């Protein structure tokens, strides 16, 4: 019962293959869908909650497991999630106007993040791997960065005059930031109504899977520009109604179960 | 014991020599020796069988002398040494056949099928002819204790293990690293696995160490060593430590680097190769430790660049192999090979007559619970056994 | 000890949660799986 | 010549490679394209087809093997299409809002199903496995399903007021449903000007070749929202013109050819 | 040992040639199809090299047992021998090499070819039954 | 994991892994609102920082995070830092509140949520307790019989029910484990959780400030333990207790050890 080592393991290629620890791993498990009030809209229906959680019971999924919880916008729902379930299912709306928002989205969530505080008016900081990125929540953040050289003076910026500092963010509810990495950054940053965090990324997270409800797919997980994958969470649908997409979730959800697989931490 | 080799041995220059026509002048010799043990077998009565299937037969020998009177050899000759010859053989192979099948823990070297014990009397001891074969020779040297030698071409020493091992694991398997091995028969083929290509790993380099341990020395192996083990060098699904859930394994074959091989004897190292491949020597060793290295390749093409990314997808796994054949080799005990028959005769033999399984050999007599549990009793059932299969090959292949 | 009060009928008692338990679930599991195993000769034994 | 059977196929490997079979499969057989009004109306001209014969001639093709088969929209196509031709191809126009139709298109013709009627007075449907679906084809299909229990009652809707059913289309000309396999559904149809089957998707349509001409691949054959593939004959094109184009199929249409396969029913 | 077992064979005897390594498979390379399509996308066979005195043999199916009963496919392969053989010592191993990576096969007929794209698990319930 | 671990007494004691936490950890004070009020100074946390420089800690390693009062930082307390220290005003008024937030981030809880509308809970061990955080939580319990009847109250009046806290933003509540209880608490502005007490936590330090060591962290009155990672200071001042923390910042980390249990911002887990 050993915790927080890592230790070989061994095993063998002569031993058999058990059973199918799903219609098991339902039972004693939990899942949580993210639907967006268009959704509930456009179905106009008030007993469709107890009608899916009816339907999944012929799955498997017993009633006090499945869960449905709503999400106004995709920038609100970005505005300091917490998803904390056993299995979670997001469905997410296509929009090109919302393409970054919605990437950084699943960059945040897909992904296990290892989070520090910031104190922007004491230090300045530096990023010193690919995977130390900036990640802001909030109402309305306006980020402003300036990079200095050896001798901590600006670099085409006036350490004192905020306003000769280079704008990345313009007004967004989150904003996940990759500067360059070697030299100590100083920023502005609007922290009556914004929270920054300097977080490093870990492996990636198997416990949630977002669904593209709509146009291609567009997701960059990777803030680096030459790889621009695409993992197994991470799907597509198209759309014209809703209650299709519900049945399709339903259907397929051992699919989905089995795409997933819960969190090593 | 040696005297049943020496029955073997005469009756087979029996059948080979003694034929029409032939000179008296090259067989004056071994017709004096069968004659000496025709009269040291005449007068006793010996039985054999009694355990399975084998038949409970009883032995008697009244046979009478060879003539030296000729100066050549004709068939009113030959005719009555093979009338002479056939029942000596049937009893040979019948005694044979009734000790393969015996075990003892007690004295595993001491005879069992007791028309055995009873040739290894002082009264039979005028049979000895010549002790020429590898085994026989081992054994009186053996009783005379003395440094013996087996030697083997590509020997079954390397019970089948076929296994991995995760120093780095996760619940979906998607960042390991690890070594697979498979150890079967004369054949070691390793391969250290990576999913990263050791982009986190200091200096760019993770290091891989398998280590085998031999329950026999051996001396004077020639060894075949080539990178780029071949059955873990492409797509894969294998399961779990617990055999739950499944992972996958998509290979992509690099070059080791840092390559080591110690061939050690009790800890101590004897033989050392660094970066050497194709054949090679080890003189005397219980232990091998091949500790190999994967190299981040520091300059990559746009095609090899585009597989290993600085994120965890790793849709390709680095891997580093290493194959190693044991090709000759000698050892101070006795083993199976792909070259020799004994171990087929013994088995066959069991097999046939149903023989149920003794406290010593487990059963079918499978090398691998048989190697993996080689304990003094068992190695000294399994010379014995052995030996007489040899001399039973010797007339009946 | 003391048939306490008046009890209830014990045997359909002490039966309505005998059957819901591994010991009679397994004895289920059982019985069909040799029923499946006598059914069919062309799986050929696949339970290895 | 044992038909209605299926036997043990036998072989080698040291039987060399045979002669190229085409120019011959081109005389042997026939190819049929299908474009949109928009080419023909673009180009404006009378003699374009004997011009495209004329040009297929030095391919191989000869001239009455090749015929065109036009179609004034994407729906009116996916109106019963019957597409009856040893080669088919169709060239298919992109347009965001038109995606769920045009996907529905590709996985009624890329595949071939095995279609058994269905008669909604009567009886209640269930699904069976993950690829048995209902396929309504008409000129306005406006389908509702009501989902039942194990006791013949309905799931958040009741089995005499038709208003409570959950509408999964609206006005379509061609609609392809999945739902959840093992409940029994009731279903209302417009049956006057809509014909709905129940169809089981076998393995796929080596015959036909779809072309899209405009936007991103986004066509999801495959009901399931994790595979999200792109078959071989599933091409793409970026147009500013038709000529262009019908000159690309000309010159590349033994490409096409050979990642299509003449049918095996 | 050869003059041997000729002089027994002419007194007729049990005689014995001891082989090491035994050239008794003709070069067979060749597949079996039991589920087969023009295209060659969705197949079940079973692909052999028998070769001096090894053989590779390999059941593929494209499907991996989906739509097959039990989730469990089938495959068998009779190599009927010549000439008997006795006290045989023989390695068995999984994962034969030879038909574990990409190839590019043709059909029966050589008119066609197909593809070829593998992934190696081990064999389940696996029998090796030596009949005479 | 559930493998072994091997180790042998020959081996070597090797060098000291300080020096090197201090550069690749980060450390978080939390000091209350009349700390800075007393100090009356802008630029004391770049002071402390640069004080903390030579002890070992870099520049962008030390945070300080004020907190108004006791109950307000015990709503909701989100420790995510690698090293946390608390420094806490005693106040006899607030003895349990100070405890209840002791036993809150020194120990590590697994939380589930609580539906009272709907369902009746009942805990099973001494670790099952049910806490409750807000602006203002009021918490009645009235414990049901085998037949689903109260016991000495009543099913719908609720004034009927025993009220065990009133006007507390935390509270931590231990009832008897066996017993089914019926709840009511203000839904509106505090949320309950059943949460299980797994092992402690040893990324946390709370230090008191003033009065006698008193928390009782353990619920039973029979261990009244006093860990390792619970000090006592006796302060006039606050510039004496910062300086004082800053020059035995090692004690304190040679007390203290990063967490074994997993990476979370919470001070608790969630598992539904
Ligand atoms: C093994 O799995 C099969 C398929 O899900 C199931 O029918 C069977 O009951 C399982 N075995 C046991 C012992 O539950
Ligand atoms: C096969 O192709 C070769 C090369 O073009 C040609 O010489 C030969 O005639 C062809 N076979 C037949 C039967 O025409
Ligand atoms: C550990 O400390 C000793 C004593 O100062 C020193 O000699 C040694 O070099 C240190 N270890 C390393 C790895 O530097
Ligand atoms: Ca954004
Ligand atoms: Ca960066
Ligand atoms: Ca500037
Ligand atoms: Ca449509
Ligand atoms: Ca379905
Ligand atoms: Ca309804
Ligand atoms: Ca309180
Ligand atoms: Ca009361
Ligand atoms: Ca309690």
């Amino acid at each position: 019962q050993n915790y927080g080592i890592n230790l070989p393991i061994t095993g063998s290629m002569d031993t058999a293959y058990a059973n199918s620890t799903q219609e098991e791993t339902f039972l004693t498990s939990t899942l949580c869908l993210y639907y967006p009030t268009e959704a509930a809209t456009e179905i106009n229906d008030n007993s469709w909650k107890d009608t899916l959680s009816q339907l999944f019971l012929t799955k498997g999924w017993p009633t006090g497991s499945v869960y449905f919880k709503e999400y106004t916008d995709i920038a609100s729902f970005s505005v300091d999630p917490q998803l904390y379930c056993d299995y979670n299912v997001v469905l997410m709306k296509y929009d090109a106007t919302l393409q970054l928002d919605m990437s950084e989205l699943a960059d945040l969530i897909l992904n296990e993040w290892l989070c520090n505080p910031m104190d922007i008016t004491l230090y300045y900081y530096q990023q010193t791997d690919e995977a130390n990125k900036w990640i802001s929540m909030g109402s309305s953040c306006t980020i402003k960065v300036c990079p200095l050289n050896t001798q901590t003076l600006g670099i085409g910026c006036l350490t004192t005059d905020t306003a000769t500092f280079e704008e990345v963010a313009t007004a967004e509810k989150l904003v996940i930031t990759d500067v360059v990495d070697g030299v100590n950054h100083k920023l502005d940053v609007t922290t009556a109504t914004c929270t920054i965090r300097n977080c490093k990324k870990l492996g990636p997270r198997e416990n949630v899977a977002v669904i593209q409800v709509g146009g291609s797919d567009v997701l960059d997980i990777t803030a680096d520009p030459t790889t621009a994958p695409q993992t197994e969470r991470m799907m597509r649908i198209n759309w014209k109604k809703w209650w299709q997409v519900f049945y399709t979730v339903v259907d397929y959800v051992n699919q989905i179960i089995q795409a997933m697989s819960k969190r090593s931490r | 014991m040696d005297v049943l080799y020496s029955l073997s041995k005469t009756l087979k220059d029996a059948r080979d020599k003694i034929v029409e026509g032939t000179l008296y002048s090259n067989v004056s010799d071994l017709i004096q020796q069968f004659n000496q043990m025709i009269i040291t077998m005449n007068g006793n009565e010996f039985q054999t069988g009694g355990i399975g299937n084998l038949p409970i037969r009883n032995w008697n020998f009244d046979f009478g002398l060879l003539g030296t009177t000729l100066l050549n050899l004709d068939a009113n000759y030959v005719e009555t040494a093979r009338n002479t010859i056939d029942y000596f053989v049937d009893f040979v192979d019948n005694v044979c056949m009734d000790e393969m099948v015996r075990e003892s823990q007690r004295n595993g070297i001491a005879p069992q099928s007791d028309s055995l014990r009873k040739l290894s009397g002082i009264k039979f001891k005028r049979i000895n002819f010549d002790n020429s074969s590898e085994y026989i020779e081992n054994w009186n040297l053996q009783n005379r204790r003395q440094r013996t030698g087996f030697t083997f071409h590509k020997p079954n020493i390397f019970p089948y293990s076929a296994s991995f091992t995760l120093n780095r694991s996760q619940p979906a398997h998607d960042n390991l690293m690890g070594t697979m091995w498979l150890n079967a028969g004369s054949e070691i083929q390793v391969a250290g696995f990576d999913y990263s290509c050791a982009i986190n790993a200091p200096a760019n380099i993770q290091q891989f160490e398998h280590i085998v341990q031999l329950r026999r020395v051996l001396t004077t192996a020639t060894i075949t060593l080539l990178p780029d083990a071949e059955r873990f060098s492409f797509p894969r699904v294998i399961n779990s430590a617990d055999g739950a859930t499944t992972w996958y394994f998509n290979p992509v074959i690099l070059r080791p680097n840092n390559v080591e091989v110690e061939f050690l004897l009790n800890g101590q190292i004897i033989n050392t190769y660094q970066a050497r491949f194709g054949t090679i020597i080890a003189r005397n060793f219980d232990t091998i430790r091949l500790s190999f290295q994967l190299m981040r390749p520091p300059n990559m093409t746009p095609a090899v660049a585009a597989l290993f990314p600085n994120a965890q997808p790793f849709e390709h796994h680095a891997t580093v192999g290493l194959t190693l054949r044991i090709e000759s080799a000698v050892c101070e005990s006795v083993l199976a090979d792909a070259s020799k028959t004994m171990l087929a005769n013994v088995t066959s033999v069991r097999q046939e007559y149903a023989i149920p399984v003794g406290p010593v050999f487990p059963p079918g007599m499978n090398w691998t619970d048989l190697i993996t549990n080689y304990s003094p009793s068992r190695e000294d059932n399994l010379q014995r056994v052995f030996t007489v299969a040899s001399i039973r090959s010797m007339l009946v292949k | 000890k003391s048939t306490i009060d008046a009890a209830k009928s014990m045997a359909t008692s002490v039966m309505k949660k005998f059957k819901k338990s591994g010991l009679a679930n397994s004895v289920s599991t059982l019985t069909d799986s040799l029923s499946d195993a006598a059914s069919s000769i062309s799986r050929g034994a696949s339970i290895r």
